């Protein structure tokens, strides 16, 4: 008994579903997830749901954000060729313009579907809860920008279209690189996997509870993970399922929560997190004596099913599995929370541009600061948006090269550095003749030659 | 297949690397292939990338590089004329070389003065003017099953890769029908097959019936432009020995069944080169792999669900999707030391698929229906005895029957066959005698077997379309169409995912267009020389015109492009969002569900290790390897595990009398210790050892060993 | 699958010959059992239920990469297998293959039940989230059901009261699968975007502070404490909090 | 209510016999129901008759060719399937067929004991030629539909008694649809474009009839019938 | 096992008539280890006898044998 | 009904092994005694076993 | 322990050896 | 063959008419859309009364409240609606409702002649306290579809003859489904597993059994009428 009215599909079923659990068996939840299931297809039919090439709309500025992006490189090799700026130089930034565009468009599409489909697809399915992702969906209707060559060089032109228009060749091959690439890889990395945890495993095989004697009762810290004003982790999950070493206390504008020994279950920590906590000490089986092994107490829950390990279990080896598994999938923004631009704090960003010269032009090194976190760029004194003081470097999709055109490449996005050559390649067939510099002799830079 | 298993071609062998011993940077493309070597074709397995096959148009030098062939574009601009430009053996002719995929003005010259060009390696924004070089198409640095596909120009690879492959594998039907929407290239493509059977040279036919077109040895026009000119040593003119035969079902390397039904008709007139009957799966003449039906996008709730299918039931019931497969079974006879062993009709315990159906050698008659467990050909075997339990003796005394002395292996259908037997081979001292050394009779046996579709078959698209049949509809319950014509595949509409092969809409369109149209049309991937995607107002353009070619209207709907209204069939209503509709071509894959089937209550044991014989053909079994085992005493009560390991596996006398134990009514008795075991120790052993696996009982601690 | 299921049931069943008597000796069966009699088909399964069965995608590290399952006889020869469960085994169904092992000892059987048994087990133990979970389009069954089609105005802003009314006001079209409409239901909304404070009070006369919400609708004061309980929710959101409800307690 | 008409027949000229029925009231969403119901059942249940069984004789079994024949047996039978026979007996009346010379063969040529009958000679059935045979006789029934060799010949008679299956249909194709017959005033109706071909072997009508036949069959002892 | 039970099937089916016969039934010939002890030596071996042996032999034999008797292992000949 | 009862039973009991095992034996000898009684071919010993200790024992 | 019990058969700390233990 | 029989009647229970239905066998085409074709028709059109229009007297319209009772307006007409009535006459059968004191009120109060009786009584109307005066009668009538007064009736009413829209309903919900039953060897079977809840004021088999009727009724005029 909650009637709840809201759109339900990927998460909103998720934790529904915890939700029965802890309230209701399984056995039912399970039988409700199905009648759910249930529905889940039979609407679906219902509705009637297609997709095609047409449904793949286009982000209509798509076209101006192109081109745009283009004439920047015009200035770019203007100088480029005047000698004013050059190649490792204007050329690291022919294309980070693209990929900063490639942001542009990034958000023109979204934005744009955010504000369309009444009940479309892409809104039904994708934006919503789908194996649409948008990554993806950026290039089912977005430009790929600059990719890179087989190895780890950047093609300079960009893979411009998507695959509406189809591509020409060329990317077609350049393409291609990355899916080769991208396949042998994962003909290798397979066994990496399995590798690993076949030692987990046999490194960590036999922490059986054993034994809920134990003792002790020293254990731990924890804290949200907080890289950044971004806090990875509500400490509150991070708390789940342990046992407090001591009492979780609460400015003590309130009391005292749990004790001791207590298992943490969630409905307690999402609170307790919202008592502002900040850290919290848990019999850590980093401690805590159990033979060789956990002990029963200090180990806590079982996210088997979220209630603490039963008796002579090797958590060691499943502690193995769990790690080992999606260790396979390591590969190696949405919700228009503004548009291609993301957590402009007020004004500023510092970055590099020898290597790129053009005029007010940039690869890329770090950021600083001042992080009101709301849309103006980088800095302090308040934007428009959400009004509280910070301070750090903010990832800000949107990064450097001076708009030459519509973005200064951006998906990497930072919030090591080594050597090399400039070609001066003959740029005619002529009576070559330099001056103004002539080259400051030396074995001490460049060592010896 | 063919094709592309010729050419293709390899880095490994015996002069080349070894996987191992050759890692990665060694696979790839290296950015000389361009041209040469499809780069969108590969197995994997871990062989990617060294198994690759031939671009469409390399070819070698007698040293044995790949001259490419170009176009000499003068003043940036190809004259044409040229017959192309077979040079270029190496990437490095160095120069401005044009992607053959070039906006050109008609009448030669480039148009854009932005045209790309590769150079020392690298593209390069070049201008019309000064280039060399172009490509003579945008679709030859590809191969067989690649440079084939409807709308490549639009897909991700890779995925193209998975196409290309499912195409080599798509088993050949009665009559595979040329695909609606095809890319040209093809016609050709059967035509070296030499799957077919080609105009030798000229003539205009004459007798032709079903098993040769004696247009050929009869002597006519056929022939006998068959004599127009008449070869240097050939039959020169006469009826000639352009008897081409024709042949029918044989089995192939896959068991798949070819025949080339006569096709030409009867007085007309052919020139070498043209084609006079069809190999297995080809069609007009023309490659035809699988079929072409009616699909529409929409989520049919479990079935289809995800990488599910549904199917009508008519989609086989018109005999589409069904295959045939044949079947060598051969057995043989050979001297026991203790005697011959045969072939009789005869042998004891028989009556009915025994004895019944078996020649007066216990062979079969040609073409005899045959099912699961009933007689190929029936041999015994000098048995005898010299080993008995007196029980045995009883139970003779009781009946006293004295009984026979000869085990039996007539040769037994196994299980999950059928169909007509075709053929057989004897093969003894007058048979050709070719066995091994001492036998005396082989005997082949040939059996063949309609298939039709059915739920469990690998069935895809020319776009890494991987799918699975789930359910059938019997006709009367699918969505239909607007016309009532029931549609019948349904897959899932959410496309161009991972896949990224969003090309496959695009013509399934298209089809209906020319299925709508009735007219099958060609295409090529890189419908470039257009500022717009081209192919999207193509196809657009057709369509808008299919209605009104009939009027039907629902033909085209320009608001929400192709998609129709559709009832469906079971109660009969379409939706709010309209779904989309086209012909497809699909295909269907060789790896069957019974190729993949298995069971074993319990069947013979290894040699040295008595553990089930797992291997596939033959009543194998799963193999529980360590991680497997990590998914066991990571559960919870793993008593299984144990018996897993043993009981079913290794104590033998565990083994056996588990069995039984059930067999009784009551549990099992408890484990011992398997066997491996006892094998290490004996090798361990078997170095410098003195294992002491040994007890500690008594109160006086007892320390003993053991067996 | 008929064709596998017999043969890893292969004894029981002939146990159960006997037991029936039907079959004397087992060569007895082993013969009538290849003659594939009702029974073959008819004790087999009453052998089979009951007696779970335990399925796995390959070699699998994960503990839940297998688990119990109870074995139905099913005609061609596949497996079949379910949504939800899926996601563990992670498989496609593009041709991914399975295999099937069965347990013996009684004993063993108990725990394959008792712990294994696919259902009971609906989270990850790697991390208490939930694995079971509708995952593709059943999501956006859910969705579209449940979603927000703007313009709804066929049923929109009526009014109902419990008995899944509405909902036969569906079938009868009498409002929209989506388009918002008051009902009846004493309980708690969450509306998402909470609203909980007023708006718009209508004071008027008993319990006539009566008191809007950007959902609901309500009377307390003199009427009562919420004598009121219209929620401004589509048709379709409704079935889906039945469905759950009633698949729920009851 | 309930009333119907045909708006035009082409029932003559068989493969597709064009018929739009149309109706005059109907119910709200009558039309799409009592127009579906029809559909499936149409389609789904009549008698029809058709080839089952084949005895070439030249011939063991189906990858044999003949001589003199153009056509491969299979697609002989293929050809055989869509053969089109109306019966009466609903029996198994055995019609031959031997044929010579050096020609084509069409459906006529087969020599059936009457009462059932080619419907529609000329369907092009072999090619024979030089000093062939064309030696043929098969089976016919009236089965139920589409029978795929189940409830007909199969692990039986095999001696030159090959057999096929096949469908047993009536009716190739239907639709219908729905409009509203502006009766909205008092209440909006409804009228529903039957419309169906058949093969051939039967008008339309009837073949309604045949239906609603069955429905009315089937409804009628469902009234508290318990 | 298909064996293992031919032992006992029997064993039972035997040993329900004339149980010390029945062991000779297993002396003089198997249902253990002997396949066999020679009447001469068996006939003295149970209670020492010449003329009490061929005859409640077959007589063993023709009782076990014949219909319902001999009809057990009539399925079960291993 | 007895998917509750076998949740039940080891949603308050001891380790979900400990039970088992007792769960187990016990048919064990719910079939070992009463061997072959009801047929039981439905209700399997395991299964009584089960009720009768997740609702009879309870 | 573990690991052995498998290698070697018999069962497992836990199971019985954690129940009679 | 083909005949239903009830299985899980709890028609006993004011609603819950709840009754599975089973069906000896069902043949090909049947319960996936025969089952079908039911549920659409069941209800969808049979014949239910109920309330319209209401005459509270105290009342202009819709918005009052009326002393003394706790429900304003509304809601209490909305409860009307639910209320279940069967009548037989379907004319004006006008009951009345007066009643004061502290109390509850329910159908059984309302003064509702011997037509359109209470089916069962009990449903809670409503609540009045302090000796109120109640007003009311309202009427009935039988009726088809669910049917909002929009196409009901505007008009004549213009004095305390304030009226509401309404179901009709007789059926609460249905389902059904499909096995095959076996006995294939004689072609797979089917069995429908009909189901159904009726409101109350009428059990399912009569239900049916109009069904039918109407089916059966539109099925007569289909055998070659046009």
């Amino acid at each position: 008994m909650i009637f709840r009215n809201r759109v339900v599909d990927k998460g909103q079923l998720r934790n529904l579903i915890s939700w029965a659990f802890t309230h209701y068996g399984t056995a039912r939840t399970a039988v409700m997830a199905d009648k759910l299931k249930d529905l889940g297809f039979r609407y679906a039919t219902r509705a009637g749901v297609s997709i095609s090439v047409d449904d793949l709309m286009v982000p209509p500025s798509k076209r101006s954000l192109l081109e745009a992006a283009e004439e920047e490189i015009r200035a770019t090799e203007v100088r480029y060729q005047r000698g004013e700026i050059t190649e490792v130089e204007r050329f690291q930034k022919v294309i980070d313009t693209w990929n900063g565009t490639s942001e542009a468009l990034k958000d023109e599409v979204v934005t744009h579907f955010k504000q369309t489909n009444p009940l479309n697809s892409v809104y039904m399915m994708a934006f919503s809860g789908a194996r649409g992702n948008i990554s993806q969906v950026r290039q089912l209707v977005g430009m790929r920008g600059l990719m890179a060559d087989p190895q780890g060089e950047i093609i300079d032109l960009p893979i411009k279209t998507n695959f509406r228009e189809g591509l020409t060749v060329t990317e077609y091959i350049i393409s291609s690189y990355g899916a080769r690439k991208g396949l042998v890889d994962t003909a290798l990395r397979t066994a990496d996997s399995g590798y690993l945890t076949r030692r987990l495993v046999d490194v960590s095989q036999d922490v059986i509870i054993r034994e809920i004697d134990c003792g002790t009762t020293r254990g731990i810290p924890v804290r949200p993970m907080t890289e950044g004003s971004k806090t990875l982790i509500k400490l509150s999950t991070r708390l789940l399922g342990r046992v407090v070493g001591e009492d979780v206390i609460h400015p003590k504008t309130k009391e005292v929560i749990a004790p001791r020994n207590t298992p943490i279950s969630d409905d307690l920590a999402k609170e307790i997190e919202k008592a502002g906590v900040a850290e919290v000490v848990v019999r850590s089986p980093l401690t805590c004596e159990a033979a060789r092994s956990v002990c029963q107490h200090c180990y806590g829950w079982s996210l088997a099913h979220a209630k603490m390990v039963d008796l002579g279990e090797a958590v060691g080896i499943i502690a193995a599995q769990s790690i080992g598994e999606p260790g396979t999938q390591l590969t190696m923004q949405q919700v228009r929370s503004k548009m291609d631009g993301t957590i402009k704090l007020p004004r500023k960003l510092r970055t590099r541009t020898h290597r790129t010269r053009h005029g007010e032009d940039a690869l890329f090194v770090e950021s600083n600061g001042i992080m009101i976190l709301e849309p103006r760029k980088e800095g302090s004194e308040t934007p428009a948006p959400q009004e509280i003081h910070v301070t750090q470097g903010s990832t800000i999709y949107i990064v450097d090269g001076q708009q030459v055109k519509k973005g200064q490449l951006l998906a990497e996005v930072a919030l090591n550095t080594e050597k090399a050559v400039k070609d001066v390649a003959s740029d005619l067939a002529g009576e070559v003749k330099f001056a103004e510099v002539v080259p400051e002799q030396k074995t001490d830079r460049q060592g010896n030659t | 297949a063919e094709l592309t298993h010729k050419r293709r071609l390899s880095a490994l062998g015996p002069g080349g690397l070894t996987r191992e011993r050759a890692g990665f940077a060694v696979r790839d493309i290296h950015p000389s292939h361009y041209g040469r070597i499809c780069p969108i074709e590969t197995p994997e397995g871990p062989n990617a990338g060294l198994i690759g096959s031939l671009a469409t148009h390399a070819r070698v030098n007698q040293y044995g590089f790949l001259e490419t062939p170009f176009r000499p574009v003068e003043n940036g601009r190809v004259r044409f004329d040229q017959p192309a430009a077979y040079m270029t053996a190496d990437e490095e002719d160095d120069l401005r070389v044009a992607p053959g995929d070039i906006p050109v003005d008609e009448n030669g010259y480039i148009i854009g003065p932005q045209v790309p060009v590769r150079y020392r390696q690298e593209f390069s924004t070049t201008t019309p003017e000064q280039v060399d070089y172009v490509a003579v198409s945008p679709v030859q640095i590809v191969s067989v099953a690649t440079s084939m596909i409807p709308f490549l120009e639009h897909d991700d690879a890779n995925r193209a890769l998975m196409g290309s492959n499912m195409q080599r594998q798509a088993v050949p039907l009665l009559k595979p029908e040329r695909p609606l929407v095809g890319t040209g290239l093809e016609a050709q493509g059967a035509r070296d097959s030499g799957m077919v059977i080609v105009s030798r040279t000229d003539g205009d036919v004459v007798y032709v019936d079903a098993t040769e077109i004696r247009v050929r040895v009869s002597g006519q026009l056929p022939t006998a432009s068959g004599k127009s000119t008449d070869n240097g040593q050939l039959t020169s003119q006469k009826g000639q020995e352009i008897r081409y035969t024709v042949s029918k079902y044989q089995r192939s390397n896959q068991d798949t069944c070819l025949n080339q039904k006569p096709l030409v008709r009867i007085g007309e007139r052919v020139v070498a080169g043209q084609v006079l009957a069809d190999g297995s799966s080809t069609e007009g003449g023309e490659l035809a792999l699988g079929q072409n039906i009616v699909v529409a996008y929409m989520p049919w709730e479990g079935y289809n669900y995800e990488d599910a299918i549904l199917i009508s039931e008519r989609l086989v019931q018109d005999d589409i999707y069904t295959s045939i497969h044949i079947e060598k079974y051969e057995i043989e006879a050979r001297q026991t030391k203790l005697g011959p062993e045969e072939i009789t009709r005869e042998i004891p315990n028989v009556g009915e698929d025994a004895l019944r159906q078996l020649d007066e050698q216990g062979i079969i008659r040609i073409g005899a229906w045959v099912e699961a467990g009933d007689i190929l050909v029936g041999k015994v075997t000098p048995k005898g005895e010299s080993d008995q339990p007196p029980e045995e003796k009883l139970l003779r005394a009781i009946f006293g029957e004295k009984a026979r002395d000869v085990r039996d292996n007539s040769l037994r259908v196994p299980n999950g066959e059928k169909g007509r037997v075709v053929d057989v081979r004897l093969f003894t001292r007058e048979q050709g005698d070719e066995l091994p050394p001492g036998a005396n009779m082989v005997v082949r046996v040939y059996v063949a077997q309609k298939r039709k579709i059915q739920v469990g078959d690998k069935m895809a698209g020319r776009h890494g379309n991987k799918g699975i049949i789930s359910r059938i509809l019997p006709i009367e319950d699918m969505p239909y169409l607007p016309d009532g014509s029931p549609v019948d595949i349904v897959l899932n509409p959410l496309g161009v995912p991972s896949r990224m092969n969003v090309g496959q809409v695009f013509e399934c369109l298209l089809g209906w267009a020319g299925h709508t149209l009735g007219v099958r049309f060609k295409i090529t991937p890189f419908d470039e020389m257009y500022g717009e995607e081209s192919s999207r107002r193509i196809v657009h353009g057709k369509l808008q015109e299919a209605r009104d070619e009939t009027g039907k209207d629902w033909v085209y709907n320009p608001d929400d492009p192709g998609k129709i209204m559709v009832y469906d069939g079971r109660t009969g209503e379409a939706f709010d969002r309209p779904v989309t509709i086209g012909v497809a071509y699909m295909l269907k894959l060789v790896h069957l569900v019974d190729d993949k089937i298995h069971a074993r209550s319990t069947g013979p044991y290894s040699l040295v290790t008595q553990q089930p014989l797992g291997g596939k053909a033959q009543q194998g079994g799963q193999r529980f390897g360590e991680m497997e085992v990590w998914a066991l005493e990571a559960f919870g009560a793993a008593y299984t595990l144990q018996e897993l390991l043993t009981v079913k596996s290794d104590d033998m006398q565990g083994r056996n009398e588990a069995l039984n134990a059930i067999v009784k009514g009551k549990a099992i008795p408890r484990p011992g210790t398997p066997e491996s075991f006892k094998v290490l120790m004996r090798e361990l052993q078997s170095l410098g050892l003195d294992i002491a696996v040994h007890k500690v009982e008594t109160q006086a601690d007892g320390s003993s060993l053991d067996v | 699958p008929r064709e596998m299921a017999i043969e890893l049931f292969q004894p029981f069943v002939i146990n159960r010959l006997i037991r029936s008597g039907m079959v004397n000796n087992i060569k007895a069966a082993k013969k009538l059992i290849s003659r594939n009699d009702p029974s073959v088909w008819d004790v087999l399964e009453e052998v089979i239920e009951g007696h779970p069965v335990m399925l796995n995608r390959a070699p699998t590290l994960h503990r839940l990469g297998i688990q119990a399952f109870e074995p139905i006889l099913v005609e061609g020869r596949a497996i079949q297998l379910h949504p939800l469960v899926c996601p563990a085994f992670n498989a496609d169904f593009d041709g991914d293959q399975m295999a099937v092992h069965v347990p013996l000892s009684l004993e063993s059987q108990a725990e394959a039940r008792l712990l294994m048994l696919a259902s009971n087990n609906i989270l990850s133990p790697a991390t208490g989230r939930p694995i079971i979970t509708p995952s593709q389009d059943m999501v956006l069954g859910a969705y579209y059901l449940t979603a927000e089609n703007p313009g709804a105005t066929k049923g929109a802003g009526k009014y109902f009261a419990s008995l899944d009314d509405v909902i036969m006001a569906f079938q009868q079209e009498q409002i929209d699968l989506h388009a918002y409409v008051y009902v009846r239901f004493d309980g708690d909304v969450e509306s998402d975007q909470p609203d909980t404070e007023p708006v718009k009070v209508t004071t008027n006369e008993d319990g006539s502070r009566t008191v809007l919400y950007k959902y609901r609708r309500v009377r307390e004061d003199a009427q009562g404490n919420v004598i009121s309980q219209y929620i401004y929710t589509t048709p379709g959101r409704v079935i889906y909090n039945k469905a759950i409800q009633e698949a729920l307690a009851s | 209510q309930f009333q119907i008409e045909c708006v035009e027949s082409n029932t003559e000229e068989s493969r597709n016999h064009y018929s739009k029925f149309i109706l005059e009231p109907l119910e709200r969403g009558q039309g799409t129901t009592v127009g579906n119901a029809l559909r499936r059942v149409l389609l789904s249940n009549l008698e029809g008759t058709a080839v089952t069984a084949v005895r070439i004789a030249g011939v063991s079994h189906e990858f044999a060719t003949v001589p003199g024949v153009r056509e491969d047996v299979l697609e002989i039978i293929m050809r055989m399937k869509e053969v089109i026979l109306k019966s009466y007996s609903s029996q198994a009346q055995i019609g031959r067929l031997l044929v010579n010379g050096p020609t084509t063969i069409t459906a006529s040529h087969f020599d059936l004991p009457s009462e059932v009958e080619v419907i529609d000679p000329t369907q092009y059935v072999a090619t024979i030629a030089e000093g062939g045979k064309l030696e043929m006789e098969f089976r016919i029934e009236r089965g139920k539909g589409y029978r795929t060799v189940e409830r007909g010949r199969e692990e039986a008679t095999s001696l030159d008694f090959l057999q096929i299956d096949s469908i047993f249909m009536p009716v190739r194709k239907v639709n219908y649809s729905v409009e509203e017959v502006r009766a909205d005033g008092s209440i909006p109706k409804d009228r529903l474009l039957l419309e169906v071909w058949t093969n051939g072997s039967i008008s339309p009508q009837e073949a309604l009839s045949s239906a609603a036949g069955i429905l009315v069959d089937l409804f009628n002892p469902l009234k508290d019938i318990s | 096992v298909s064996k293992n039970l031919l032992r006992e099937d029997l064993e039972k089916v035997l040993d329900s008539l004339s149980p010390r016969e029945r062991d000779v039934l297993r002396l003089r010939y198997g249902l253990d280890d002997g396949r066999m002890k020679t009447l001469e030596e068996i006939g003295q071996i149970f209670n020492v006898t010449r003329e009490r042996i061929r005859q409640i032999e077959a007589k063993a034999l023709r009782k076990l044998r014949h219909p319902n008797r001999n009809s057990v292992l009539k399925e079960y000949i291993r | 009904q007895i998917m509750h009862r076998a949740e039940d039973l080891i949603s308050a009991a001891s380790n979900r092994y400990r039970i088992t095992v007792q769960v187990a034996n016990r048919a064990k000898r719910r079939r070992y005694e009463e061997f072959e009684s009801a047929e039981d071919a439905m209700m399997k010993p395991v299964l009584r076993a089960i009720i009768e200790m997740s609702d009879e024992l309870t | 322990g573990l690991k052995e019990n498998v290698i070697i058969g018999r069962l497992i700390p836990a199971g019985t050896g954690y129940n009679t233990y």
